[PDB]
RNA sequence: UGAACGCACAUUGCGCCCCUUGGUAUUCCAGGGGGCAUGCCUGUUUGAGCGUCAUUU
RNA sequence: ACCAUCGAAAGGGAAUCCUUCCGGAACCUGGAUAUGGAUUCUUCACACUGAAUGUGGAGAAAAUCCACAGGAAGGAAUAGUUUUCAUGCCAGGUCGUA
């Protein structure tokens, strides 16, 4: 229970968090095909998603070891079924 | 100027030797060599020739793993395999074991296999040459091979290597047997060509 | 929790309809202290019993049982920011929604919600051109807040 | 001078024409790869691809005459000199499992994928007529189907061009929000335009009088088969699924050779009239192909 | 065990160098960025064809301020993939300079 | 110093690479440590050559 | 596009005088930087940007210094670009020296 702001824009959702004392703000986008466009060059973007991967890793099990929770968290195959979101 | 600093000497001499290939008149021997099997004729013999290839050393050491486990806890058929190595090859001929021997073109001391062509027809063993040495080593499992040969196989492809052979007897054998013993490399450039037969 | 609005919703049960994106709003939701029912999870191959509220974004409603709270998803977007439960008269299912102003402001400061020269020729020539420009940006700001604050009358009028 | 310390990145140089020139590089691309691709039909046919032909589509003809004959024995009840009448259904699950059910009356919801088919074989007419009112031509493209009494003896006539199963709530969701697109009119007069479903403005123009008005209403309609499934399943037009491998790289070939021996036991065509409708998991598939 | 163990620990250290630059994030969504926001923020025909007609880099806005009546009318956002790119873009093709930017008011630079 | 090996040498002259330390120190200066010859062999990695080839399911 | 290197204490060569120490006074070279002014409505003046490329002068065979054609590229709203304009800071090893 760490959102602290919400911010619907026509880009996307922004949610800021309060992860120890610092305020953290990300941008989800809509749930909606995409158009690719081929102008763009995803040989960068996919390393700047393999370097983020990992710092995810390794920030996500920081933060689940240091609340007592288990990880990575158990996958509920049943409950995937249906939404597979958060829950 | 001086522009021969645009080619190294290893390539300059590369190509003087190709040159003169085709400039001098070859004797017959060494001749016979650029008559090769034609696209169709070779590929159909890579496919019967690429079934029987020998194990690798992986492949055979994991086979016998395999048996010394099933040993240490608690009759079989003759394998077949492509023959190879020019002695191994060699002494097959004469044997009259192979029942089809590829030879490869381009072996650099060229006299490692100017006797085969002969040996193969004198003692009723039907041959081809193949174009590629490094083509032969594919289903050898090495870089290079300078000879391949098909001794027995299996009874599904009997039939096959009979119709192969067939196939080279009537595309390769009687087909060259008239120009294989005459001198090749007698080819005009276009300036001599101009000077000499047109005059 | 620590923070008040770790306990908003606390007491609340929520009834997530199709019309309204359950990804964005269940964790939104649940990140208060809710709980969610979502009727888009009701397709695979409950019956609301405790569900206090439910976000709708149809033009028009039909069940309209008595009990629940009816309210447009825009109210938990206004609910997280102020953190005190805003009063659920202004979402409803059917009419207009307020601005859903941003956590963070307006970029050159503007309220949407509102109801020298001789001195100058002393200046060296560098400092005169530093407090020419530092006058041109803010004379751009209060333009650009008078354009807006125009925009917005002249939207008042009718 | 009361300043406030900070780190500031400067603009990137030539960013717009870099832009111009990328757009332009991608549409040469394009252009040059559509010549070379209809410039390769002159080129010189060799015997043993038309012997070839001839033959597997011969074999496919008679397999598709042999189920036509066998389905039209059934239809009739004239089940009295025929091989079998049961409707079976074969399920292939991953150490890899087989249920070989009897099929009911009841409807279902499959999502019938377009793979490759035979090798060396020109689609017969029956078939290329059931793939076409499908929709299903383009490989690499899926399509929503009920399964009820009589759409079950056309899926044993295109059994080896498509996949078939029946999908998850989740994989609907994701194959609707991920691929979405619909045929809509363009600025003014450029119809045929195939776009994207961005919003919920153009699906309440379009299906907004049968009382659908977004995204989530056509997923409501098609997960439960509703009465208005027909015009949402037309509306929504077949899927551009992704290939598994895609490239010719030496480890992209090597990928290809792995996912080609395990098509070996997956969709298995047994090349028979009474062949059980072979039905997979699609969720896994899906998870591939999304 | 891929990722699966503790990187920093309890470690407090500190990267404080002269020549450690750290990109000053990203400016906070502003009011018009808004799917529902005041009336008077949407941009005229004139300033809509203005901002149209403007190169990509020239823009002082990304994006064309739009209002929207509930929360099933919004589309999906189309230069998203783009913004992604160039913000990746800038984060190693664009050079970074340390600055001592002014905050006084104009009226101290007037003599006395 | 010498077969004598970074380059020269009738000079006790002139360089390059790596690590590290000290003085206002991201740029400057200095100190310390370790390296940089040729022919040949085996292997590793990186290449050149329209030299020989193969290359439609 | 074209060849290492050696070869001058009388050739070419950055700088000290009343030639090294002392006192006073002064230059040369290299480097990082700050201030003022200029770059005049906002964008290279009547100090005064200048790439590849091609030339000229001094030296006078080479080292070394400078300049010219050329038009690449860059420059503005809480410090725009340049700093052949002025001032400000630091350092200068080895061998010979009767």
């Amino acid at each position: 229970r760490l959102v602290r702001k919400v911010f619907v824009s026509i880009k996307g959702v922004y949610y800021q968090a309060n992860i120890k004392g610092e305020e953290v703000r990300w941008l989800v986008p809509f749930k909606f095909p995409e158009n690719i466009p081929s102008d763009v060059d995803f040989r960068i973007m996919l390393t700047f998603l393999e370097f983020y991967s990992t710092l995810l890793h390794f920030v996500l099990y920081k933060l689940y070891t240091d609340s007592g929770l288990i990880y990575p968290p158990k996958l509920d195959l049943k409950k995937d079924k249906i939404i597979s979101g958060l829950s | 100027l001086s522009r021969y600093v645009k080619w190294p000497e290893y390539v300059r001499v590369q190509r003087q030797k190709k040159i003169l290939s085709i400039r001098l008149k070859v004797p017959p021997t060494i001749a016979q060599f650029q008559y090769t099997l034609d696209r169709n004729t070779a590929a159909e013999t890579f496919k019967l020739f690429n079934k029987y290839r020998p194990e690798t050393a992986a492949e055979k050491k994991e086979r016998l793993t395999k048996e010394a486990a099933a040993v240490a806890e608690g009759a079989s058929p003759k394998p077949y395999a492509v023959k190879y190595g020019l002695n191994h090859v060699v002494a097959l001929i004469e044997n009259k074991k192979a029942k089809l021997v590829l030879i490869a073109n381009d072996v650099d001391p060229i006299e490692l296999v100017v006797f085969l062509p002969a040996l193969c027809k004198k003692m009723g063993v039907p041959y081809a040459i193949v174009k590629g040495k490094a083509r032969l080593g594919t289903l050898v499992n090495q870089k290079t091979s300078a000879v391949a040969a098909l001794t027995e196989v299996r009874a599904e492809d009997e039939a096959a290597l009979a119709k192969l052979v067939s196939t080279i007897d009537a595309n390769f054998a009687d087909k060259y047997d008239e120009v294989k013993k005459h001198w090749g490399g007698g080819i005009l450039g276009n300036k001599a060509q101009a000077k000499m037969d047109k005059r | 929790y620590d923070s008040p609005v770790a306990s908003l919703f606390s007491a609340f049960v929520f009834y997530v309809s199709r019309e309204v994106p359950i990804d964005i709003l269940e964790f939104l939701i649940l990140s208060c202290g809710g709980n969610v029912i979502s009727e888009a999870a009701m397709d695979q191959i409950i019956d609301m019993s405790k569900v206090t509220h439910q976000i709708v974004d149809r033009p028009v409603l039909k069940n309209k049982v008595a009990g629940r709270t009816y309210i447009q998803p825009q109210w938990i977007f206004d609910c997280i920011n102020k953190g005190e439960l805003v009063p659920a008269n202004k979402y409803l299912p059917g009419e207009a929604l307020p601005p859903h102003l941003s956590p963070w402001g307006d970029a050159i400061g503007y309220d949407p919600t509102a109801p020298k020269k001789l001195k100058m020729i002393m200046m060296s020539n560098k400092q005169k051109k530093l407090y020419k420009k530092m006058k041109y940006s803010n004379a751009k700001k209060e333009e650009q807040a008078e354009n807006l604050k125009k925009k917005k009358k002249q939207i008042a009028k009718q | 001078l009361n300043s406030n310390p900070e780190i500031l990145l400067r603009k990137r140089r030539n960013a717009d024409r870099t832009r111009i020139e990328r757009q332009e590089l991608a549409k040469k691309k394009r252009e040059e790869q559509i010549k070379k691709k209809r410039s390769n039909k002159n080129k010189f046919v060799r015997a043993e691809s038309i012997v070839a032909k001839t033959l597997a589509t011969s074999r496919e003809k008679e397999r598709i005459k042999r189920v036509s004959i066998l389905e039209d024995k059934k239809a009739k009840n004239e089940t009295q000199h025929i091989a079998s009448g049961k409707d079976f259904i074969l399920k292939i699950t991953e150490g890899l499992i087989r249920e070989k059910t009897t099929y009911d009356g009841k409807p279902a919801l499959l999502f019938i994928v377009r793979v490759r088919g035979p090798l060396a074989v020109n689609i017969p007419n029956k078939a290329f007529k059931i793939l076409s009112l499908l929709r299903l031509v383009e490989t690499n493209t899926g399509v929503f189907v009920k399964l009820t009494k009589n759409v079950y003896p056309l899926l044993k006539v295109i059994a080896p061009y498509v996949v078939i199963g029946k999908p998850s709530l989740s994989s609907i969701r994701s194959l609707i929000q991920k691929r979405g697109r619909i045929i809509y009119k363009g600025e003014n007069e450029a119809e045929p335009h195939e776009i994207v479903l961005n919003d919920n403005n153009i699906v309440e123009e379009q299906l907004g009088d049968h009382g659908i008005i977004c995204v989530e209403d056509i997923i409501h309609e098609i997960a439960t088969m509703g009465e208005s499934f027909s015009v949402c399943n037309f509306f929504l037009q077949p899927f551009k699924l992704n290939r598994e491998v895609s490239g010719f790289g030496s480890l992209n070939r090597l990928r290809k050779i792995k996912q080609r021996e395990a098509e070996s036991r997956t969709r298995q065509f047994s090349n028979a009239a009474t062949a059980p409708v072979i039905e997979v998991d699609i969720d896994s598939l899906l998870a591939k192909l999304n | 065990e891929n990722y699966q163990y503790d990187l920093w620990g309890d470690s407090t250290e500190t990267n404080d160098h002269v020549m450690h630059l750290r990109a000053p994030k990203l400016p906070p969504p502003t009011n018009e960025e808004s799917y529902n926001p005041p009336e008077e923020y949407l941009l005229s025909p004139e300033e809509k064809e203005a901002w149209e007609n403007t190169e990509y880099s020239e823009r002082e806005r990304n994006f064309i301020p739009q209002k929207y009546s509930a929360l099933r009318k919004v589309p999906g956002y189309g230069e998203s993939i783009r913004e992604r790119f160039e913000r990746s873009l800038d984060l190693y093709l664009a050079p970074r300079v340390r600055k001592n930017k002014l905050n006084i008011d104009p009226n101290s630079l007037i003599p006395e």
